[PDB]
RNA sequence: GGUUGCGGCCAUAUCUACCAGAAAGCACCGUUUCCCGUCCGAUCAACUGUAGUUAAGCUGGUAAGAGCCUGACCGAGUAGUGUAGUGGGCAUACGCGAAACUCAGGUGCUGCAAUCU
RNA sequence: GAGAACAGAAAUCUCCAGUAGAACAAAGGGUAAAAGCCCCCUUGAUUUUGAUUUUUGUGAAUACAAACCAUGAAAGU
């Protein structure tokens, strides 16, 4: 018994192991895609503050 | 969506009402919507629609105009003409017969056999 | 390779910022049409800013555009001043460059204190034949990947005629 | 990016190539439509390089029809070989298709101009396409504001000017100018031409030819087609990739 | 079978990367007196297909690619839900019955006319 | 985003990406050779005859024909 199910179980495992590895690469990249364009949409908006711009009326 | 615009027609067809978004003109009925109605009259940029409604506990005939980009021709009496046809058919066979529909019926004898699939056993 | 797959100039355009308006730009809206024959353009002020000194519809500024052998002409006579050096910048990614210039004076155009000094900015883009796709109306299209213009193909044309360096 | 594809919303497959305008395309598509089937023609003028077009087209939800088509590469039958896509030319070609729906309709009806995408400009080869159709008797609604010749000054237009044109006036001036200013564009210009060795009152006899010619056959006289279609077919497969 | 023109359905067609395209055409491309319009024959307008090019566009294949579409004895007869009971302290009985996700497969099909080794 | 003298985060110029993230009287629908900006011409925001929906009172919008008109080469509006 002990024989069978750990055979079975670590199969199991095995495809459990290569969904997890397959969807952490994918977020793992596109967690740093996102982090590079945050990072650049701080850098611009910290330039644009030097400009006055009164968003409302139509400068 | 031009073939919304190829589409003749006539006194006496039915058609459903189901007004699109991407046109602003004659958006019409806010509950006319998937309504059902024949063509009274036709004129250019129009289609003419009545539709039975009803207040309190009887019915009202309401007439009206519409453009032709919401509406669409009904399927709704499909399986009828194709009932007619066939009962036709089937009056000039008898000529030479339930006609009619039936619901289901009781599935009648029958005989499963044993050649390959022989019955697995099973249990919870 | 390169049977048509050559690097042209297409067009040369001339520009001339001013710190104000009125008869300022009018003056080098003469030196512009002067050097080009053609009648220039009149730039206004996209919003007010306060700090320049400028507001909204202000005509603060003219330049021009020059197509044909007269724009290398202007080009080769206007790179005199800068004595055939540009940077290793001054080149665009999209395979474009251009320099600026202060004493316009610099070239073959005399003194003539009736009008003053202007500073003007080259700018030039760069092409091979097939660009009309991306310009036409009808049969609208873009341009491959191994077609394109890029910062080197243009160094190497200019290390090239011109006869240049690239300074850094 | 991934959301960026998935929010996208292409449009139709021939307005993604710059070949039609749904906007001008259902203006003249859609009918009265109180009158039920009166199928609407329309002729349809397109310039390439090399060839000029000429068709009168139905359209339905198959998808359209050619009832009636002509190209430009029929004339040198007709009596002409040399600049097939120029205005005369384009007029001749409207003439014939003209001729040659009047012919099937047995009449000597009613068809609407499609522009395209060609700018309405003021002596346009496409209103010269026009002009031939009218020739040819087919009703079609226009104005002589286009026709060249017409003082952008005024509400006025000169019959001559347009006549000259149809004849081959301004191709022929050219023609003198540059061959009594020079020879080094005309021989380069002008080589079949020159070979030829034509006049002015020449080509514009040629083009009267060509016109009493598509009035005595506009029945389209057929291509021969050589090598027919399995040659074609397999030589193509040839060249033809495959997954 | 290839291509051109007009279209229908509108990503199975779109995006990204690379490659191939005899012939045909299409396209870049050559010129600017006139019709015309441009700050600028770059666009648009006109002329000859002559000077010349498949480089590009366009067409087609390719990618354990993105997306888009189809299907699943996939999820699952699960969740959920209508009815009954002096059933227990949520199951049972007669019934109806999903979706997401996952997995697999695919990557434009066509109408009219003309034309090509 | 890259790039150009004075010129910098914002002055003007050029190229690439960019399904709309802009504008159309602030988290929303609809609109991209447009329903948006610029340009050309006009002022149909005009009269007469009836029809429909919202609504018995009107008004509102809606389509519908005849005329005078504008517009575009035209379909047509």
């Amino acid at each position: 018994l002990k024989a069978l199910k750990d055979e079975k179980e670590e199969a199991r495992q095995a495809k459990i192991t290569m969904l997890k590895e397959r969807r952490e690469k994918k977020e793992e990249n596109e967690r740093y895609e996102r982090l590079a364009a945050k990072m650049h949409a701080k850098k611009v908006e910290r330039m644009r503050r030097r400009e006055k711009r009164n968003k409302a009326l139509k400068e | 969506h031009l073939s919304t615009y190829l589409k003749v027609y006539k006194v006496g067809d039915i058609v459903d009402i189901k007004a699109n978004g991407s046109i602003q003109k004659g958006m019409p009925h806010k509950f006319y919507q998937g309504k059902t109605g024949v063509v009274y009259n036709v004129t250019k940029s129009s289609v003419g629609v009545i539709i039975n409604k009803m207040v309190g506990n009887r019915y009202l005939e309401k007439r009206l105009n519409l453009r032709v980009e919401h509406i669409k021709h009904s399927k709704c009496r499909q399986e009828f003409l194709e009932r007619v046809k066939a009962n036709a058919a089937k009056r000039a066979e008898a000529k030479a017969v339930q006609l009619k529909r039936q619901p289901a019926q009781p599935r009648e004898s029958r005989i499963v056999s044993t050649e390959g699939n022989v019955p697995q056993t099973l249990a919870p | 390779q390169n049977p048509m797959r050559d690097l042209k100039i297409e067009k040369l355009v001339l520009n001339i910022s001013v710190g104000e308006s009125g008869d300022r730009l009018t003056r080098a809206s003469k030196v512009l049409e002067q050097l080009s024959g053609q009648t220039p353009v009149q730039s206004k002020a996209r919003y007010t800013v306060r700090t320049f000194g400028i507001r909204r519809n202000e005509k603060i500024a003219v330049h021009v555009t020059v197509r044909g052998p007269k724009a290398e002409e202007i080009l080769e006579r206007g790179l005199k001043v800068k004595e055939y050096q540009l940077r290793d910048r001054n080149f665009s990614a999209t395979g474009n460059f251009g320099f600026g210039i202060d004493e316009h004076i610099d070239l073959g155009i005399k003194y003539d204190p009736s009008i003053g000094i202007f500073g003007m900015d080259f700018y030039v883009v760069m092409n091979r034949p097939g660009a009309r796709v991306t310009r036409r109306k009808r049969c609208k299209g873009t341009v491959g990947n191994s077609h394109k213009t890029t910062k080197e193909d243009t160094v190497s044309w200019f290390k090239q005629k011109y006869d240049a360096d690239v300074l850094d | 990016s991934s959301a960026y594809s998935s929010r996208f919303q292409t449009p139709f497959r021939r307005r993604r190539e710059g070949k039609t305008d749904y906007y001008q395309r259902k203006r003249l598509v859609t009918q009265h439509k109180a009158k039920y089937n009166t199928p609407k023609y329309r002729l349809v003028v397109r310039f390439t390089n090399k060839d000029i077009i000429c068709q009168i087209i139905s359209s339905t939800i198959t998808g359209d029809v050619v009832l009636a088509a002509a190209y430009s590469h029929e004339l040198p039958r007709y009596g002409i070989t040399h600049g097939l896509t120029n205005w005369a030319a384009a007029y001749a070609t409207g003439l014939l298709i003209a001729r040659r729906t009047l012919q099937k309709l047995g009449l000597d009806f009613k068809v609407f101009l499609d522009i395209g995408l060609q700018r309405t400009t003021t002596g346009a080869r496409v209103f010269g396409a026009l002009k031939g159709a009218s020739d040819g008797g087919l009703y079609v609604p226009h104005s002589e504001n286009r026709f060249p010749g017409w003082d952008f000054e005024t509400e006025e237009i000169d019959p001559e000017l347009l006549r000259s044109y149809i004849f081959g006036g301004h191709v022929s001036q050219y023609m003198e100018e540059l061959a009594d200013d020079d020879e080094e564009r005309f021989s380069e210009l002008f080589k079949g031409y020159l070979a030829d060795d034509i006049d002015a009152d020449s080509l514009e006899d040629i083009y009267t030819s060509a016109h009493e010619a598509i009035r005595a056959d506009p029945a389209f006289k057929p291509t021969e087609k050589k090598f027919t279609k399995e040659q074609y077919a397999a030589e193509s497969k040839k060249y033809r990739q495959t997954k």
